[PDB]
């Protein structure tokens, strides 16, 4: 639950790349079951074999992505010596959808997972360094 | 090149084929209750541990 | 939303029946008659925001 | 019947100089046609177009250009008289600002 | 300024209680008397504008975009009335209603004291022009052109919505006269950063800035006459007026954020310019001749100058007279024909004498010939960007090179060289058509007697 | 159905959701709930034709599964405090539990699928009876219980609905359908603002309804469910198609129609609470749900289908039985924005 | 979150509480109360066009009743709205009266002593 | 025979009237911002003997 | 055209001056406004935002067959 968002958070940006880079494999592979989830509740698939590939397909695609984004965005903000910089975000944006691209064996796919990834990932940067709210509170 | 097909490419025929095919995901149910019933109890538990066990 | 039509006609539908402490059948009394009381006797009239504190 | 609806054929443009020779192109009518073209003329090149051009070029002097040519020249004759220098480099008086409180 | 408002308001009950044979008459003559009584809003200040009311208030900015607005009227259902002649009544009052409510709305936006209604008024615009382009367009391609216009400029304004009622959470207004008073400078961070996005992309997909122009070149071509003649003349002029009210809040932000965007309108003016050397449609022509014209007041407006605010005041009218006059050139060629393509009927100066005088001087002005204010505004733009930077002046120069370029190639496939023998259906100029092209080129030579009448509040 | 019985069963839905408006106590809250359902199957089964019994039993399978939601979190709230009175729910468990009882209620999305169904298995008249007066019980006990209410939860339940109702709606043919998928954008569009003004989602709800009266009645009308029944319009009742453009073009938000009162007024508030990002992706959003207006707009009124011969002797016959308030409905869906500041009389 | 659902002394279904009497009420050619004439006025041009009569001139009557209703209801809407409005200015201007310290009077510097940073633009 | 050329020409004076009402509105509206008139530190200035109001 | 078709400088200037003063003050009420809308939301002291609780007169104050209620 929140448990994982937190594990990631702790470990500060440009340090310990392994820990880093199994909090976001961790939350890469939770999103990967949730996916599997519903796909096999709303799309049934025609047998348990075939249920267990698909689940094992989409949760595995999901954890390499984070590995990859997690891993790639430390190295980056460490080697760089500049933490706090979406740019490294960025970096790790296409890191995780060449990944994608990879895993389902299409060029368009990747290209375009890069863009979207990169520039989600430069924004939620962003949004840590300025304090953007995605959910908000009440207070008015 | 520009004008006529790459232009056209990044912004407006991406977003149309993205948001096609979207539709296509979303409305694509057989309209079996056995199936998106299931799909209730996999929401209802995700909201018990996921915004419930953390307040 | 709620249209508080019992407290503007003084009807009494249902709120005879909203604690435990509101005139039971023979003077029972709840299991916990004095703290639901004192606890709505201190709450009463100051807001939701101020009685939770 | 090889055709997918009953439609009508595409009909031909009509031409208004074969049954008005002098048309002025308004319309099917020739009197309302006729008066089309005079409102026209009248409304746009006799009313807007002249009276309106005449109206633009004697608009009265709210920008203020003769009235700052005559206050430059007056201060420019009090000043060179003076001896003063001609322009100040700075607009607003030193004496009503506060800077802070020193320069480091 | 309801002295303005009211009579254009009361152009919609005359036009449904009119008769079936007077309605384009009675609609003419006082859409021109609403232009003459507009034309009072030209006895502009020096120091202030024209406080009518909490609600409206006239610059020198927008008191000549009104009067062009006003102006554009009777041009428009003088263009219209020839097309639309086989058309029902109810059909054809509807046509003038749509044209008097986009009026209105322009009229209105041009005077509106408070941002958030500049917007609605602005968004309002949509409508009508939407309805005229998908309803009387002549080919199957309208339908596409209609969303490409609708969802371009909404993706880019809802974002400036939500700029704007974030600004009066914090500064507590939205009239422009406190935000230009109480104006403070914005920090270089990423929510300003982002918020300065917000407030200028909305205007820059209206101009439109190279990249984001696809939606013009269909909505213009596909578009009616009075469409595509509204669509050039004022509507592409929102957004410089946009840009140019809403700069103040943005300083000193705009320095480093103006970048990507004079460095797309620089190249696109090349692009768009070379576009239109090799262009099979002559209306299509005309219509990258505007974005090319438009990455010229992008430019003047995000350098900042008083020299490139006026610069940019003057080309956007001047264009939007020299777009307009050439788009109804085209439609009568159009109208004979039925096709747009621009080596279908060459020779035409042989056949068409006097409309050949017409077309030679909408190029003249295309071009920018000394001394019309086509050339003042573009003169001024290029002195300012050679300020802003010397190197400049080789993008600018191209440019110039390459509109002459395409200005006259338009006018000699159209008009010189012999006429194809197979058309025969070519008919002499009506007085119609003569008097509208008049009532474009006058006021524009006019113009030139009286600059500082359409070069802005820099003045 | 005999018409004293249609008239009694109406008068019975009503007397359930009103029983929810006035109650204090939770166990006469769940009560008009079950009196509501009671009595509003057979209302969606009066024409037979088995595609309303396949409606009507999704119908009562997902209503009786929320009630029972709604009462294990009413009895959850009991145990941890011994309250009756419906307030700001003091057990966090109990109030997930009512949450989503309620979002099950009201078709909000992931508990959306029964929607389209229901509404293309029904008639017109029950899906206007479906899509107005049954989502009024569930918002008011919503408004209520508010202050309570998680964001996260609220907040990712009223995205979802915006999302899947306009990534829905692009697929559909059938009028039916895509009322219910607009019905379930503007369900988000109201839960999202609840958190933070009950006000403003009083204010969509009002605006959402008169809409989707005056686009039903104008659907009833001019009997046609389908994309293509709806394309012959134009050549028997123009006048009726260019009220459907207008009407479709407010329903998209764009100003200056009432469509956009709401969006405004929502957008408005969220920036008050320092939530930008949410507004921007909700309203960039809501484009989905112009663009399918758009379509049908394309289909009905800006454009000429081709007709058939027959609609030749409809050319002959009138409407005979009107409804008086479309009239006032269309004008109020359409030119009601400059009155705008009467939206404090709802506080 | 409800803002004045529970003022209080508020009875539950008023729509227009005595001390509202307290306020001017709205003028009968007030600007809102033409624009409600107005939408009557068009409600009874629709119903016109609905039915396939003379939109202008059919029921004069009826047009007449839509513009009567519609001004009617908009005069209580308008006096409810203002008093409401006046309620709010008048619990803001109480609560900053009863919370001085949470609302400090700050003595304002003049122009000449603020600095402000000058961005020059070339 | 007034009828002949009114019944059908009545709609020519709408937009005039129109502006004249137009006028008329703008006037009242001035007759709400005069919190200011002869008030201004560069216009303020004693009345003469007759006046009333240095501007309407 | 002066005499015939406008005013002197000092009407539009001191309208100005009018226009001004309103739009400033009503741009303070509304920050003030907000203000006291998140103090009042947060506190819970104030007219706004007051949320219910259980009436006190419901309670029984009668003899409960038990001496200790
Ligand atoms: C307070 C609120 C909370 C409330 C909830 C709390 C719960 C507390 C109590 C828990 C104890 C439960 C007690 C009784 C429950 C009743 C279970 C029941 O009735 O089953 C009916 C249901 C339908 O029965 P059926 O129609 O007669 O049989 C059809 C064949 O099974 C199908 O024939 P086939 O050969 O064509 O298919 C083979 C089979 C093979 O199934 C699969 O393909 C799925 C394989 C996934 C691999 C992992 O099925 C399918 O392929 C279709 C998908 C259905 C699979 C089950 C769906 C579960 C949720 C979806 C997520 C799955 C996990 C993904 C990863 C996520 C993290 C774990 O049975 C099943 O779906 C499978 C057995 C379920 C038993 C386990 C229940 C737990
Ligand atoms: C108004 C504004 C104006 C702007 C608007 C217009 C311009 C914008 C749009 C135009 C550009 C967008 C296109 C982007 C990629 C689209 C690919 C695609 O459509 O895939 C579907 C399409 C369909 O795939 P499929 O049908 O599923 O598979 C069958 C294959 O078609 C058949 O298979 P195949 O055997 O024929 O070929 C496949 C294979 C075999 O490849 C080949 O056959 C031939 C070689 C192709 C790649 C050669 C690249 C190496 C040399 C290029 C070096 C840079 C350029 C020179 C710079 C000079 C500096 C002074 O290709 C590869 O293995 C290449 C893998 C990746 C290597 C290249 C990526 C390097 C990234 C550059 C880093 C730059 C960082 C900053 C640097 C700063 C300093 C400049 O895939 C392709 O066929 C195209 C693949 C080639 C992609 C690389 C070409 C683009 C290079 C620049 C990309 C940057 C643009 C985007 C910026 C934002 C991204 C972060
Ligand atoms: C925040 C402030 C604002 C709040 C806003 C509130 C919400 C606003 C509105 C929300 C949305 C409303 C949507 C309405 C949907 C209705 C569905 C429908 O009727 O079909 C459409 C219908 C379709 O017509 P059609 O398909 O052409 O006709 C063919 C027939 O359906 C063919 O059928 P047939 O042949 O069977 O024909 C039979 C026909 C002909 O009728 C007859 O022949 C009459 C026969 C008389 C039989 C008498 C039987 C008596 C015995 C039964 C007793 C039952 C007791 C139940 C109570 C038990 C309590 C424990 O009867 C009907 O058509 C329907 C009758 C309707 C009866 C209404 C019953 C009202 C009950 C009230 C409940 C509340 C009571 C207090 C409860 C307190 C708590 C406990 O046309 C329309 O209704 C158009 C839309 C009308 C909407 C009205 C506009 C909204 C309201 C505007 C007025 C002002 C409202 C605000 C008032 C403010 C307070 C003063
Ligand atoms: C800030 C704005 C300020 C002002 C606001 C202005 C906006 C409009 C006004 C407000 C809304 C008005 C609604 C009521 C009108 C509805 C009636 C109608 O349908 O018209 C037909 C009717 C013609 O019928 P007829 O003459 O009896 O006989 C011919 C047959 O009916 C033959 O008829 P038919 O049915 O056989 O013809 C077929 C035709 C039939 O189709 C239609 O009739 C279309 C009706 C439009 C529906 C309106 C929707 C509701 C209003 C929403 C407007 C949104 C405003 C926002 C801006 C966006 C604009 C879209 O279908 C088509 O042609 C298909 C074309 C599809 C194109 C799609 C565009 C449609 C929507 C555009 C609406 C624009 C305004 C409409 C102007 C009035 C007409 O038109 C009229 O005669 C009435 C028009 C207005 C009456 C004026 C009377 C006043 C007298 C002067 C008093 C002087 C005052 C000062 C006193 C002091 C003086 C000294
Ligand atoms: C000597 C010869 C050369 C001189 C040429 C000079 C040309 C000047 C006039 C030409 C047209 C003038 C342009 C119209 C702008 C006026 C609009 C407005 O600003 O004027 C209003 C004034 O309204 C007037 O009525 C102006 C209306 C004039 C309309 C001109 C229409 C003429 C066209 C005739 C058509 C022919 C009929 C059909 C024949 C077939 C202002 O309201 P008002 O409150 O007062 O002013 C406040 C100042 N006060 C306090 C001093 C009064
Ligand atoms: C085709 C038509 C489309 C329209 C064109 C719109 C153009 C939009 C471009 C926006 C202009 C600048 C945006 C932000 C300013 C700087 C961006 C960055 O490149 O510069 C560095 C930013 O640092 C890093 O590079 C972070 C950015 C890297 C992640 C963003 C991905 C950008 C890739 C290009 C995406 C394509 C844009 C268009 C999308 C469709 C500056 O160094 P730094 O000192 O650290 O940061 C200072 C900024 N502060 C003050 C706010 C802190
Ligand atoms: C995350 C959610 C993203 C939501 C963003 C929405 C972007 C707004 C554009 C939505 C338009 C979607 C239209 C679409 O996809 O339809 C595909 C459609 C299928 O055909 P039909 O329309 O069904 O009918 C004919 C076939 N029988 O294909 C088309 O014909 C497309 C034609 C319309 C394209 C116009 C789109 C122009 C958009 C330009 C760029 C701006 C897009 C919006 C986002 C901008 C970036 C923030
Ligand atoms: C035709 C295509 C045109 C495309 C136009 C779209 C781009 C518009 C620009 C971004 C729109 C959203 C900006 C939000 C409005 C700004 C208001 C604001 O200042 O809020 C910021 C917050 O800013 C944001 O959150 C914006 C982040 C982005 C959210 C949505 C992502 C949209 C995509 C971003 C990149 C695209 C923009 C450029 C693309 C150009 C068009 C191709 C700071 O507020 P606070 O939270 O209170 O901070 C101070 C106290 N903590």
């Amino acid at each position: 639950a929140k448990t994982l968002l937190h594990k990631y958070s702790d470990i500060p940006e440009g340090t310990e790349c392994h820990r880093k880079a199994y909090a976001s494999t961790s939350i890469g592979g939770a999103t990967g079951l949730i996916v599997s989830a519903y796909s096999i509740a709303l799309k049934p698939p025609a047998s348990f074999l075939e249920g267990v590939a698909r689940t094992g397909r989409y949760t595995f695609t999901s954890a390499a992505i984070g590995a990859i984004f997690g891993l790639t965005s430390c190295i980056s903000a460490q080697v760089r010596e500049k933490p706090d910089d979406p740019l490294n975000y960025f970096i790790g944006g296409c890191a995780g959808g060449l990944t994608l691209g990879a895993r389902t064996r299409s060029y368009g796919i990747g290209a375009a997972a890069c863009a979207y990834m990169g520039l989600t990932a430069a924004l939620v940067k962003m949004g840590q360094l300025e304090g953007w709210q995605v959910f908000a509170e009440p207070k008015v | 090149l520009l004008d006529l097909i790459w232009l056209e490419t990044i912004l407006p025929k991406t977003t149309s084929f993205i948001q096609m095919k979207m539709s296509i995901m979303v409305s694509n149910q057989k309209g079996l209750i056995k199936l998106y019933f299931l799909s209730f109890l996999i929401t209802i538990m995700i909201s018990m541990t996921l915004f419930n066990y953390h307040e | 939303p709620f249209f508080d039509v019992q407290k503007r006609l003084g009807l009494d539908l249902d709120r005879w029946m909203t604690i435990q402490s509101a005139e039971q059948p023979h003077k029972i009394p709840g299991r916990c008659h004095a703290f639901e009381k004192e606890w709505i006797e201190c709450a009463h009239g100051i807001g939701g925001i101020r009685a939770e504190k | 019947p090889t055709i997918r609806l009953q439609e009508d054929p595409d009909p031909e443009d009509e031409n208004l100089y074969e049954k008005n020779p002098d048309s002025h192109g308004y319309d099917k009518d020739p009197i309302v046609d006729l008066w089309n073209m005079r409102v026209v003329f009248f409304f746009g090149f006799s009313i807007v177009l002249v009276l309106g051009s005449t109206f633009v070029a004697y608009l009265p002097d709210y920008r203020m250009q003769e009235w700052a040519r005559r206050e430059a020249e007056r201060l420019v004759k009090y000043r060179e008289a003076n001896g003063l220098p001609l322009m100040e480099s700075n607009c607003f008086d030193p004496n009503k600002i506060q800077l802070p409180e020193d320069e480091d | 300024m309801l002295k303005i408002i009211i009579p254009t308001t009361m152009l919609l009950p005359m036009t449904w209680m009119s008769k079936h044979n007077m309605i384009w008459i009675n609609a003419t003559v006082h859409s021109l008397l609403i232009s003459l009584i507009s034309l009072s809003l030209l006895n502009q200040l020096g120091e202030n504008s024209l406080n009518f009311s909490l609600t409206f208030f006239s610059d020198s900015l927008s008191a000549p975009l009104l009067v062009l607005t006003t102006w554009l009227l009777p041009l428009m259902l003088m263009a219209s009335q020839s097309h639309l002649s086989k058309e029902t009544t109810t059909r054809k009052k509807l046509y003038i209603t749509m044209l008097i409510l986009l009026q209105l709305f322009l009229i209105m936006t041009f005077t509106a004291t408070e941002l958030i209604l500049f917007y609605i008024l602005f968004e309002a615009t949509l409508v009508p022009t939407l309805i005229i382009i998908t309803r009387w367009g002549n080919q199957t391609e309208r339908l596409n052109a209609g969303l490409y216009f609708l969802f371009y400029t909404l993706a880019g304004s809802l974002p400036l919505l939500v700029a704007l009622v974030y600004i009066q959470n914090t500064t507590g207004s939205l009239n422009f006269l406190i935000i230009h008073y109480w104006s403070h400078p914005l920090s270089n961070s990423w929510s300003n950063i982002f918020m300065w996005l917000a407030c200028i992309m909305a205007f820059m997909v209206k101009m439109p800035l190279y990249g984001l122009h696809l939606w013009l070149p269909k909505a213009h071509v596909e578009a009616p006459i009075a469409g595509s003649m509204v669509l050039a003349a004022v509507l592409l002029k929102l957004g410089g007026y946009g840009m140019m009210r809403i700069t103040t809040i943005l300083n000193p932000l705009t320095n480093y954020m103006a970048y990507p965007f004079l460095m797309l309108s620089m190249w696109g003016m090349i692009m768009t310019s070379s576009i239109c050397l090799r262009q099979t449609d002559l209306k299509s022509l005309i219509a990258y001749s505007s974005v090319s014209h438009m990455a010229l007041v992008i430019v003047a407006i995000m350098i900042q100058t008083p020299w490139s605010f006026m610069g940019a005041t003057a080309l956007m009218i001047a264009h939007g007279l020299t777009s307009s006059m050439l788009f109804c050139l085209a439609n009568t060629n159009y109208e004979r024909v039925h096709s747009r393509t621009m080596i279908l009927a060459r020779g035409l100066q042989t056949l068409l004498p006097l409309m050949a005088t017409w077309w030679l001087v909408a190029s003249l002005t295309n071009l920018a010939l000394p001394p019309s204010i086509n050339l003042i505004g573009e003169l001024f733009i290029i002195t300012a960007s050679f300020s802003w930077s010397n190197i400049t002046i080789i993008l600018m120069g191209m440019n110039m090179m390459i509109t002459a370029l395409y200005s006259l190639y338009m006018l000699i496939t159209t008009q010189r060289g012999k006429y194809t023998h197979h058309i025969n259906n070519i008919k002499p100029s009506f007085t119609r058509e003569n008097a509208l092209m008049a009532l474009h080129i006058l006021p524009l030579l006019l113009l030139t007697l009286n600059p500082k009448m359409i070069l802005g509040p820099l003045y | 159905m005999n018409p004293i019985i249609y008239t009694t069963l109406i008068m019975t839905v009503m007397s359930g959701t009103m029983l929810v408006m006035i109650s204090s106590h939770w166990l006469l809250i769940w009560i008009g709930f079950e009196m509501n359902l009671l009595a509003m199957i057979p209302v969606l089964m009066k024409n037979f034709n088995p595609r309303a019994t396949e409606a009507a039993t999704k119908y009562f399978l997902t209503q009786a599964t929320a009630s029972m939601m709604l009462m294990m979190a009413i009895i959850i709230n009991l145990l941890y405090s011994g309250q009756w009175t419906i307030t700001k729910m003091f057990n966090p468990v109990a109030m997930t539990m009512m949450t989503m009882a309620l979002a099950m209620k009201l078709g909000l999305s992931p508990f959306h699928f029964w929607v389209p169904e229901v509404t293309q298995g029904i008639s017109l008249q029950a899906g206007l009876l479906l899509l107005t007066w049954q989502k009024l019980a569930p918002l008011s006990v919503l408004c209520q219980i508010s202050q309570s209410i998680n964001p996260n939860l609220m907040l990712t339940m009223a995205m979802l609905s915006i999302l899947i109702g306009g990534w829905g709606g692009l697929n559909q043919t059938q009028l039916r359908k895509i009322m219910a998928y607009s019905s379930i954008a503007h369900m988000g569009w109201m839960t999202a603002v609840l958190p933070y003004n009950t006000t403003m989602t009083i204010l969509n709800l009002l605006i959402y309804i008169t809409m989707t009266l005056a686009m039903f009645m104008l659907l009833i009308h001019s009997s046609a469910t389908t994309t293509l029944s709806l394309s012959h319009t134009w050549n028997k009742m123009p006048v009726i198609t260019s009220l459907m453009m207008v009407t479709l073009l407010s329903m998209g938000g764009l100003p200056p129609l009432s469509g956009f009162m709401p969006k405004w007024m929502i957008i408005q508030e969220m920036t008050k609470n320092e939530s930008i990002i949410m507004p921007t992706l909700m309203a960039m959003t809501a484009l989905l749900n112009l663009y399918f207006y758009m379509r049908l707009a394309y289909s009905s009124s800006l454009t000429m289908f081709p007709s058939t011969n027959n609609m030749k002797m409809k050319w002959q016959f009138e409407h005979t039985k009107q409804m008086k308030l479309l009239p006032t409905m269309i004008v109020l869906s359409t030119l009601v924005l400059p009155m705008t500041p009467a939206l404090s009389s709802l506080n | 979150m409800t803002m004045m659902s529970g003022r209080p002394g508020r009875v539950p279904l008023q729509f227009l509480p005595n001390e509202a009497r307290s306020l001017p009420p709205p003028k009968l050619t007030d600007p809102r109360l033409v624009y409600m004439g107005f939408l009557g006025y068009c409600s009874g041009l629709i119903d016109n066009a609905i039915r396939r009569r003379p939109v202008v001139s059919a029921g004069l009557h009826r047009q007449l009743l839509y513009v009567t209703s519609f001004v009617f209801f908009g005069y209580y809407l308008l006096k409810r709205q203002d008093y409401m409005y006046a309620l709010r200015d008048h619990d803001m201007f109480a609560y900053v009266k009863s919370h001085p310290e949470d609302f400090p009077e700050k003595d304002k510097k003049t122009y000449g002593e603020i600095l402000e940073e000058f961005h020059p633009v070339r | 025979n007034v009828l002949q050329i009114v019944r059908d020409h009545w709609v020519h004076i709408l937009v005039p009237v129109g502006f004249v009402f137009g006028c008329y509105l703008d006037r009242r509206s001035d007759e709400k911002l005069t919190a200011f008139r002869n008030k201004s530190l560069l216009f303020k200035r004693e009345l003469r003997p007759n006046e009333e109001v240095t501007w309407k | 055209i002066a005499r015939t078709f406008y005013d002197g400088p000092e009407k539009n200037y001191e309208k100005t001056m009018a226009i001004l003063q309103i739009e400033a003050e009503k741009a303070e009420l509304r920050l003030k406004e907000l203000e006291v809308r998140r103090l009042m939301r947060a506190r819970g002291d104030g007219p706004w935002y007051q949320y219910p609780t259980i009436d006190k007169a419901l309670i029984d104050h009668s003899p409960k067959t038990t001496p200790d209620n």
